[PDB]
């Protein structure tokens, strides 16, 4: 019984880890094969002018290394908002891996990084503003995201900036920044940031398999309807439910009743469910279901 | 009531 | 990480 | 900027997993050198109460399967170290951390590796309960998860899963073998003692609510310890005692400990539809040294 927002384990990540220091920048490098793959900001001294840093760069002042051993690198490029480092050594603990951009509402992990070495790892999921709700301070920049699917692992997140409110946002390894920020010290818009409703129908669904139902709504809202209500009181609209299927099956209560029960959560923060406020956005129904079930 | 995991 | 005021 | 409950790394952890098999009971266990640490229930054959002993004096030790990975292990002997099995194997674990075990007290904080199968899935942090239970999420298959700190190097193993009590409540033993909060591995109707909220906690989630910006709760007013302390015993919170810990809280944000006191009492009943750092509840899962990593370093 229970559910938590856990992280898969990071053991297999940990190895991947590298300080990538550059003058007075100092900041975290994900060493795959003979590469480094790092933030590009790490080659900064107003706006930033990365082309003219990377035209100016000697490779001799990089200081490359994983805990006290030091790389060599023999060369750099420019990936999107990353340095693609080629370096003379290849890291034989390096996983299976494939690149993925993740999507709105999807769960990952966040291994978090100081002076090349993992500090904490906690499961976020992407936002509907495209940044996440992390816990970074300065240093942390190039902390890899991921998720392990069949023993392969899954990069799809490298850590880059905080935006003026405390959100967080990285780049996708091919160096497209998430919701589309800019790498600059500016100020930058930041979009609405609304609750992804069809994680909080798997949450209340977990919370009816852990017996929780005080919340649980007598009335019915249609999904058309329910979304035109949404747009209007922060939340995402509802697109896919037939992941819902297995869990209406096991619990008796349809959808368009937990719609209905999230309208009037909205009116209540007046009581917890399974310890949480009741309209958490973090879990999928993926998790929900490896969770309830070990499947 | 007590489950042994 | 650089931030973005 | 922000916080997170985060657990610490596991690499170090995950090598030493293993799948304890015996008859038609399956759970994890702990490799450490040449010995496997396990809930002793893998060897109990039931609903009534079990008499662990006699089952011990039954045991056939090549009805074991223990492996680690694809990787079996030879059982050489098997004792009870309290409510576990210490079994020794015919197989050093040569990637055995630096280790030591701790028991730890109410509102410390530690990290679990649930494991299944034999095999690390999930990893998060959790805070010992003033009733020796953790919120924990583990289904039955979950016993022998260890918990674990990491401090300088060295592992240092407090948990290994034990048990759900039947209000979702989890507990589990220390690595001597003595089941926190005193329960039994029985299945059997034993009700867990009430559970107050760690106030020190409390606290040091609110200096970390501060250091953040999260500022609109905040009392004008304040209330000294002992004014607080004779208000928390009728009202679901610890006392408070030492507040010199949080010094050096109360020097970086010019707040101290009396101002949040007071809080804390309003906050109590509601948050008035309002969060802070996305909760609407007073949480007591951080600990000062937890908040002091993330908002420092």
């Amino acid at each position: 019984a229970g559910l938590r927002k856990m992280a898969q384990p990071s053991g297999v990540v940990e190895k991947c880890i590298v300080r990538v220091c550059y003058g007075n920048m100092a900041l975290n490098g994900l060493w795959l094969g003979d590469t480094v793959m790092c933030p590009r900001h790490v080659i900064a001294s107003s706006t930033i002018d990365y082309d003219y840093a990377l035209s100016v760069l000697r490779l001799h002042n990089f200081s490359i290394s994983s805990g006290n051993v030091f790389l060599g690198v023999v060369g750099v490029t420019m990936r999107g908002a990353l340095l693609q480092i080629k370096v003379n050594q290849n890291n034989v603990h390096t996983p299976k891996y494939t690149y993925r951009t993740v999507r709105p509402g999807e769960s990952f992990n966040i291994l978090a990084c100081y002076d090349g070495a993992a500090a904490g790892v906690y499961g976020v999921n992407m936002r509907s503003n495209y940044t996440i709700r992390g816990s970074f301070i300065n240093g942390a920049a190039g902390s890899p995201g991921y998720n392990i699917n069949n023993g392969t692992v899954e990069f799809c997140y490298l850590h880059q900036l905080e935006l003026g409110s405390g959100c967080h946002v990285g780049s996708d390894l091919d160096g497209v920044m998430y919701g589309g920020y800019e790498d600059q010290p500016t100020l930058q818009v930041e979009g609405a940031s609304s609750l992804f409703t069809e994680n909080v129908l798997a949450f209340l669904y977990a919370a009816l398999i852990n017996g929780s139902t005080w919340w649980l709504s007598s009335s019915r809202i249609a999904v058309d309807r329910f979304n035109e209500w949404a747009v209007h009181n922060g939340m995402t609209t509802v697109v896919n439910t037939d992941c819902f299927s297995i869990f209406a099956a096991k619990t008796g209560v349809d959808v368009q009743r937990l719609l209905a029960s999230i309208q009037s959560l909205h009116k209540n923060g007046g009581k917890q469910i399974l310890g949480y406020t009741s309209l958490t956005d973090e879990f999928t129904t993926g998790e929900v279901i490896r969770q309830m079930y070990g499947v | 009531i007590v489950k042994l995991q | 990480q650089l931030k973005v005021i």
